[PDB]
């Protein structure tokens, strides 16, 4: 529908990011999102939290 | 003062190439039809779909 560009920003919440590893190749780029940090915080600082 | 959007041109296939993206940027205004009926109640239809 022309609604994907350089002047659309697609913002979504975590329920559609998850699982970042598959990333299906419909989604555009740019696809703002935010999700619970699995790079940074790590599985150590979990458990001692 | 006319306000001519754009020239569409439904050469190949109707529902099966990209013709339907051109189809899907017509915005509310007049759309002035030429072509037979045979292929014209195809396009109709699939502008109601």
């Amino acid at each position: 529908l022309g609604l994907t560009g350089y002047d659309f920003f697609w913002i979504v919440p975590s329920l559609v990011s998850g699982n970042t590893e598959l990333i299906p190749k419909e989604f555009p780029s740019g696809l703002i999102s935010v999700s619970y940090d699995d790079w940074d915080y790590s599985l150590e600082a979990r458990v001692r939290d | 003062g006319w306000d001519m959007q754009n020239v569409i041109t439904l050469d190949t296939s109707f529902e099966d190439a990209k013709t339907q993206v051109q189809l899907k940027k017509i915005h509310s205004s007049v759309i002035l039809l030429y072509c037979s009926k045979d292929e014209a109640v195809l396009i109709l239809s699939e502008a109601r779909s």
